[PDB]
């Protein structure tokens, strides 16, 4: 029983706040991070490049 | 007996860095005895009035009773009444490191003055912390009355008590079980005893023996054997190089006039001298010489001459370009001159300085703070009294001082030795064993060049009267510190990609920087952004940003000259063609370049340096919107020339000399922090201020 | 590293040795060394302890736990220093009876703790009952009820549990036999099953003020009247009026605290009856009759020469002892409580004790306990009395009378007079050592006529809600105001005392108050009044 | 480094083959070898014990934790030497009787631990009914109490249990039998269950003097008379006039300390009938009546030849055993217990002891024994007697006599005299050899006139509560001052010791004292008193 209260406490306990927009940034990163790193490689060698946008995806230039 | 004898010597053993070796050095001794009272020989040349002394608590006071004191002076040598309960008794132990831990404070630190200042801060945040509990901790009533803050005049004049403040730490963190009260009373002071009794002492211990001129010359001669072999093998050759290193070789008038012989002499002959911002001063003196022998298209012909009269400087070279060699900045045949030589020198250091004859080094270099930053240099020393520092602006030095890098020749000491007027900064370097380097005859070591360092602490130190920086560093592989620039450099440009809305991998504030001050550089970034974005408007930052994006145009931060970096010389082709200053902006390749180390003489801060070139850009970019097919400037334009005409000298003098820097002062001002200076170019210049809002119209 | 801890009590060695103290910072409690400047502003008590026993009182919590509160919460404030022991301490209060044959005496009674000398450890009361008619007409019990030489009585009575001890009890309830003169025992007090269910914390009632109190008598079928009671059994309470309650020290379980969760649950397997014989070998016993002349004890740990093992113990002088166990303090360096210096208390001995403490007085050159106080070594087992100096007491050591000088300067502060009673303000200490008072006329002659001139007629005295003496002088009287043959006659009003009254009538039945030892307490004449 | 110690009792192997001590360090103890020079000069005792047992005593409590004080703090301090077992020894006290048929005879009783011959591991009492007639009327026992042969009386006692042993027992209470004569068994107290939850320390009572005594009788229901008693028992008890209480040792469970925490609990598994055995098998037993000629059991583990084992304890002298089980000391060498030195002792052993102590007086060469008494080795299974020999004994081994010139000796101090009464002052231990006195006057010229004529009489002598011996002749003088018919009539008085005394009357019936061997004991003149 004691053993099993230290799993539990960590996963809920967020020790620290990272901040109101600075998981936004973080979230999409570590996205990208799963895919191969030689893949955004070849991304950018044809061309343009992604870059994330923060309001209604319908709306931009 | 045995297990009192042994008693003692655990107690000793406790001591941390061995201060039984300063202790030795200053000729103190060590007696166990029985009986103070009836003390020693050694001991009762002082039974007077001085017999009442406060244990830590300060309520008892008889020479028979205590069982711990200390002779005082001239020598002093300690006496513990020896027993043998100490090993468990605490509240008897207390006393023993009580009076351990003031003669050292006392007799030895005072020695060097310090604490000095370093300490000082500590205690003012004692007497203003939130709870009452910790100052009642470490002094009595005398100090608590003082009604305002501690500086440095009362330290110096009073000494006793800070003695005895200081002393009462020291002994509370040795004493194992008493180390969680102090932190939990006084967690700064505790910090300092920390990080004090655990690296610094040892540090401290040997400035110690740095006193005693024969201690000196032991080292210096053990230095000497070491190094028999490699000065037996110098060749002439090598010598010769290194007689030339020590000394800068200056430029011969007769070889350089010998070496024109054309109209261009003649020309020369009858050229209005004081009138070329471009020579400096000292370029004006050589030039002064030669006319004294002997605003048009002259200028351009001195512009070459410039680039022929510079002193033969190995070592500035170095700094200038950076450790790139091959920098096409000066002309090919001495750019030759200059490869062969060091690439000589580079196989000259190849003996390497480890051994097993000893342990960690300390050497010494003092230098002109004006080399690092004539910003700073200008105002670091106080302005009333040259002895003293402003506290203020060091702050701001401090700061951000972490890490550096040398890529040329480091010339060091072995002894300090005193410095002249202008040297203000006390190096203590730490080698490591694998560090490649030359020995010299004359006292000095020559060190290989790109080696990292990383800065440790930043303090104020006192000195025979005057005041000086004391820097400690410690020698590691550049690479360990190249690793922290380009993540710098990936945090800084993620986090402008989101606030502007770039593509995510874009190469904008790529910087390369290998010189003494780049920690601070790197983190002046962080600044200099932050007063940008927030004074612009938004949409005019974008629309350029865009601009620039849409090249290879990246911003470029660094300490190296600016003629040297890459995309400066290789679009101006001429050789003649070289500039800088603060600022440069390349049309050709849309790029901000800031050059960090030197000082406008005239702007009043580094941010302004950043607005005026980037005046420069955005004055590109309303010209391309006009017209796509042409590339021209907004000066040109018969609307706007004319307006120079006029106006044109309502302001500073520099803006006067031309349009193009022209709009740039004009540009920082109507977007300046002080309203007033918005207010002034309004009164002075109010055409202009329609002028310019139209071309930021343009959205 | 090794921070050792010999007892394993969670403080380290040193600290246990010297002296320490918690104090809480912001909102964390950690345990230090005793500075002494620093803490003795905040107002904190150094402790110190024996570095080699889990509980240096020996009782069931451990010198760690104790001081820093981990413990339950009902044990006394007082108690929570390390060097007293908390145990507890059970004595059975008896409130009122009502008698008839197997036409009802029912009569309310008081009771008192006692205490008598050689001196052991068992707790035992004694009841005494008030002697004053109730009824006008209810001379003589005998008829009252009634009883003939052939015939037999019942016995109903109301009692209450008090706890003075310092710890609590928490399933058992005591065993304990009633007994009538010296060895004739009435009753043994069935021990109910499965009904104390409550809990008895320290200075409280089972059950409390507000309920109704456990008869005694079963009111089932246990036995029809248990306490029968002969004739000749009848007379010999007819002569003593007094009662002895003996209880033994049969508690229930132990509460002990879990460190791991804070829970406090009763342990099945302590149990205090193997624990009191450990603090009954090894403590100094003080007992004080300061608070409300009620015997309050106390147990002191104690340093015994003979033991290893006991020398240990941080070494105790009588003078902290006071200060720790009972609030003793120095205003201004002078032991004193609540004002009433140390000065007006006797110091009495056990034989053994009286020994003991004339060798330690001799080494010092000294006659007068009151200086060498602080310097007077306490060892294992002396039994000490301390007891108000100006009261008179009994056998028992109960309260039982007092010098008559001071009992006038009680009664100097005249509230009001009238011809219709007194309404004084007395220090609630000295009215119970009065039994009563004698009422008398003064002819303007010097006569002489006493109103209540009958042994059993002189509880005149009640009490006002708000703490004010209030004496009716038409209860004993025809329920007439008081009539006066002259406004020159003096009034007087005497008072009392228990050591001088009498239970009983005399040889030849006499009811007057004359042989009664009287002390003068009041003179106004008519114009006063 | 590691310390080798492999009978796992924290004392190491050296230290417990050679000898080392306990000493109190400032606060904290430690375990030291003994030095000879530094140790004496503090008054520490040396210790020896086996490093391959457990407890050297093979009792409960291990070599190390009983001379360190980690053990129940009940356990006496003689029995805090390594080399003494601790165990109980219940035997059964009773006070007084009463009687009565199926007119109450209600007589106090004295009892003494009793010891006879081939003496075996059981305690057993024996107890002596008073003689004296307390009542005058109370002619002939079969007539004050209508006794009819085809008649049967009931016997209600007092008694109370008493611990002269050196450990505390803790639930359980021995079942006891009652004998009169040899083989008649009267009745067997039953064991009551689960109600002797208190604690018997070693010389202490239970229920302790403070308290009623339990009734023997059970007064309930239980049977009518469980005593039932015959005609010829009754006549053979006044024949005998004295009762056996033979007891087995079925005592209760042990106390434990326990590490952890400290606490001592009582363990469950534990039962001291399965320890007794073996400290019985491996001890020689000695008893000395020294303190007050009451029998006191000491025993002392010895050495068994026979056994590898055993062979491990220290080899032990009697000296020691003497100087370190009852506090016998070395002043100037010479063996003393308070005063009376040595050589006034006897020594008594059984057959065997006394073949093994003949053989070890041979092998030495030695005729006295009081010489060569620190070279005697002891044996396990010895078993030996120490009693004064300045006294007369009984076959029971109980004090009943003394040569006359002692008893002379103890009377010459004569504090006051009158017509009234002696008030003496003789040494407490005598007065309990002495039945009682027969006072007598004497003509000028030969006569004599014996004042308490009276068998029963006799019993005189009262003492004061200062401890001063009083002879009240007043209660057999019916009230009457002391007449001399001479100022020069001289005035005698004898003593009757208990062994020279009568229980019945005579074969004729006499009353008078004349059979009776009687010891002069006082001679003054008329005008001398």
């Amino acid at each position: 029983q004691e053993e099993h209260l230290k799993e539990i406490m960590k996963h809920i306990v967020k020790i620290e706040v990272k901040g109101e927009e600075a998981v936004k940034k973080e979230a999409a990163e570590k996205l990208l991070e799963k895919v191969p790193s030689d893949v955004l490689e070849m991304y950018k060698a044809i061309g343009g490049k992604i870059y994330i946008v923060d309001g209604d995806i319908t709306k931009h230039i | 007996e045995a297990v009192k004898k042994e008693a003692a010597e655990k107690l000793l053993e406790k001591v941390p860095s061995d201060v039984l070796e300063m202790y030795k050095a200053i000729g103190g001794k060590i007696y166990i005895v029985d009986g103070d009272i009836t003390k020693h020989i050694s001991l009762e040349a002082l039974s007077e009035d001085k017999k009442k002394i406060k244990d830590i608590y300060g309520k008892d006071a008889l020479l028979h009773e205590h069982y711990v004191y200390a002779k005082e002076g001239y020598e002093p040598v300690l006496v513990i009444q020896s027993s043998e309960d100490y090993v468990e008794n605490t509240e008897k132990a207390l006393n023993v490191y009580y009076e351990i831990g003031k003669i050292l404070s006392r007799d030895i630190l005072s020695k060097i003055n310090q604490p000095y200042q370093k300490f000082l801060d500590v205690l003012n945040t004692i007497k203003n912390a939130s709870d009452s509990d910790g100052q009642d901790l470490l002094f009595t009533n005398q100090l608590k009355e003082h009604p305002t803050d501690f500086s440095v005049e009362f330290l110096e004049q009073n000494s006793n008590e800070v003695q005895e403040v200081f002393a009462k730490a020291f002994a509370y963190y040795i004493e194992p079980q008493h180390r969680d009260v102090l932190q939990l009373y006084a967690p700064e002071a505790f910090n300092y005893m920390d990080k004090f009794n655990e690296q610094e002492i040892n540090l401290s211990l040997e400035e110690l023996k740095d006193q005693r001129m024969l201690a000196r010359y032991e080292k210096w001669e053990k230095i000497k054997q070491h190094y028999q072999h490699w000065s037996d093998s110098l060749s002439e050759e090598g010598r010769g190089l290194l007689k030339k290193l020590q000394i800068p070789i200056e430029p011969k008038k007769d070889d350089i006039i010998h070496s024109l012989s054309q109209e261009e002499k003649e020309l020369l002959k009858r050229i209005q001298i004081d009138s070329s911002d471009f020579l400096s001063t000292e370029e004006k003196e050589f030039l002064k010489k030669l006319q004294i022998d002997i605003s048009e298209k002259e200028k351009e012909f001195l512009k070459k001459l410039k680039l022929d009269i510079q002193p033969y400087d190995i070592n500035q070279r170095l700094q200038d370009t950076g450790g790139l060699i091959d920098s096409p900045s000066i002309n090919l045949d001495v750019r030759k001159q200059y490869k062969r030589d060091i690439q000589n020198i580079d196989a000259l250091l190849h003996q390497s300085i480890g051994s097993t004859l000893y342990n960690k080094i300390y050497l010494y270099e003092n230098m002109n703070i004006n080399n690092l930053t004539a910003t700073l240099g200008a105002d670091l020393v106080d302005s009333t009294d040259n002895t003293k520092i402003n506290r203020g602006i060091f702050n701001e030095f401090k700061k951000n001082f972490k890490y550096s890098i040398s890529s040329n020749y480091m010339i060091v000491d072995i002894n300090e030795r005193p410095a002249l007027d202008n040297e203000r900064l006390k190096w203590r370097i730490q080698l490591s064993p694998d560090t490649r380097a030359g020995y010299l005859e004359n006292g000095k070591l020559i060190l290989q060049r790109n080696i990292g360092l990383e800065i440790k602490d930043v303090q104020i130190i006192k000195q025979s009267e005057k005041e000086y920086i004391r820097i400690d560093a410690k020698v590691v592989p550049k690479s360990k510190i190249d690793t922290k620039i380009q993540e710098a450099q990936l945090n800084i440009n993620q986090e402008w990609n989101k606030a502007l809305g770039l593509p995510k991998y874009t190469k904008l504030i790529t910087f390369n920087v290998h010189n003494r001050y780049a920690s601070n550089i790197v983190e002046s970034a962080y600044l200099i952004l932050n007063e940008w974005k927030n004074n612009i408007q938004s949409d005019l930052i974008k629309k350029v940003t865009n601009y620039l994006v849409d090249g290879n145009g990246r911003f470029v931060f660094t300490d190296i000259t600016l003629p040297n970096i890459a995309e400066q010389y290789t679009h101006q082709d001429e050789i003649y063609e070289q500039v800088h200053s603060k600022g440069l902006y390349v049309p050709e390749s849309r790029s901000i370049l800031l050059h960090g180390p030197s000082k406008g003489v005239e702007l009043r801060n580094d941010s302004e340096g950043f607005i005026h070139e980037f005046g420069h850009a955005v004055d590109d970019y309303a010209g391309y919107l006009l017209d796509k097919n042409q590339s021209d400037l907004v000066t040109n334009s018969k609307k706007f020339i004319d307006i120079f005409k006029e106006e044109g000298s309502n302001l500073t003098s520099y803006g006067r000399t031309n349009e193009a820097e022209f709009f740039a002062e004009a540009f920082r001002l109507m977007h300046s922090t002080d309203h007033a200076e918005r207010l002034k170019v309004q009164k002075n210049a109010p055409k202009t201020f329609q002028f310019i809002n139209d071309q930021i119209k343009f959205i | 590293p090794t921070v050792p801890d010999r007892d394993n009590d969670g403080i380290p060695d040193s600290l246990e040795v010297e002296g320490y103290t918690v104090d809480v910072k912001n909102k964390r409690t950690f345990l230090s060394p005793w500075i002494s400047n620093i803490h003795e502003k905040k107002g904190l008590t150094k402790y110190k302890s024996s570095p080699e026993k889990w509980s240096t009182a020996s009782d069931p919590y451990s010198d760690f736990e104790k001081v820093t509160g981990r413990i339950d919460k009902n044990v006394s404030p007082e108690a929570r220093h390390p060097l007293v022991a908390a145990y507890p301490i059970v004595h059975v209060d008896m409130e009122n009876i009502i008698l008839s044959k197997n036409r009802t005496i029912s009569k309310n009674t008081s009771t008192s703790r006692t205490h008598t000398s050689g001196f052991s450890n068992s707790n035992s009361s004694t009841v005494a009952i008030d002697h004053s008619l109730s009824l006008a007409g209810e001379r003589t019990w005998a008829e009252t009820m009634g009883l003939n030489t052939a015939d037999t009585a019942r016995l109903n009575a109301n009692i209450r549990y008090v706890n003075t001890g310092t710890a609590p009890i928490y399933n058992v309830l005591p065993t304990t036999s009633l007994v009538l003169g010296k060895n004739q025992t009435l009753a043994t007090i069935k021990a109910k099953e499965n009904q104390l269910s409550q809990i008895l914390a320290p200075n409280n009632y089972y059950p409390s003020k507000n309920l109704a109190p456990i008869a005694l008598n079963a009111q089932d079928d246990f036995s029809s009247t248990p306490i029968t009671m002969n004739y000749n059994q009848f007379l010999e309470l007819e002569k003593t009026k007094q009662l002895r309650l003996d209880t033994d020290q049969v508690y229930g379980n132990i509460a002990t605290y879990n460190f791991e969760n804070g829970r406090v649950r009763v342990d099945t397997g302590s149990n205090w009856s193997e624990v009191l014989p450990q603090i009954q070998e090894t403590t100094a016993r003080i007992i004080f009759n300061g608070k409300d002349l009620n015997l309050v004890e106390r147990r002191i740990a104690a340093v015994n020469p003979s033991d290893p093992l006991e020398t240990t113990k941080p070494d105790m002088t009588l003078k902290e002892a006071l200060k720790i166990a009972f609030g003793f303090n120095e205003p201004n360096g002078n032991l004193q409580y609540q004002g009433k210096d140390i000065t007006e208390f006797d110091f009495n001995f056990d034989q053994q004790t009286s020994q003991n403490i004339k060798n330690q007085l001799a080494e010092l050159n000294a006659t007068n306990i009151y200086t060498v106080l602080d310097k007077i070594k306490l060892n294992a087992k002396m039994n000490i009395l301390i007891r108000d100096k100006r009261f008179h007491y009994d056998r028992n050591n109960i309260a039982v009378g007092a010098d008559e000088s001071v009992v006038k300067e009680a009664h100097r502060e005249v509230i009001n007079s009238s011809t219709e009673g007194l309404l004084l303000n007395i220090d609630k200490d000295i009215r119970k050592i009065l039994s009563g008072y004698i009422v008398e006329i003064e002819d303007t002659e010097g006569l002489k006529e006493v109103i209540n001139d009958r042994y059993d007629m002189l509880n005149i005295s009640s009490l006002r809600q708000d703490g004010k003496t209030f004496i009716d002088f038409k209860k004993y009287n025809d329920k007439l105001p008081l009539y006066i043959s002259n406004p020159n006659y003096k009034v007087n009003v005497y008072a009392v005392t228990k050591e001088n009254t009498i239970i009983n009538p005399s040889e030849n039945g006499d009811t007057s108050t004359n042989g009664i030892k009287k002390i003068l307490i009041f003179s106004k004449k008519g114009y006063e009044i």
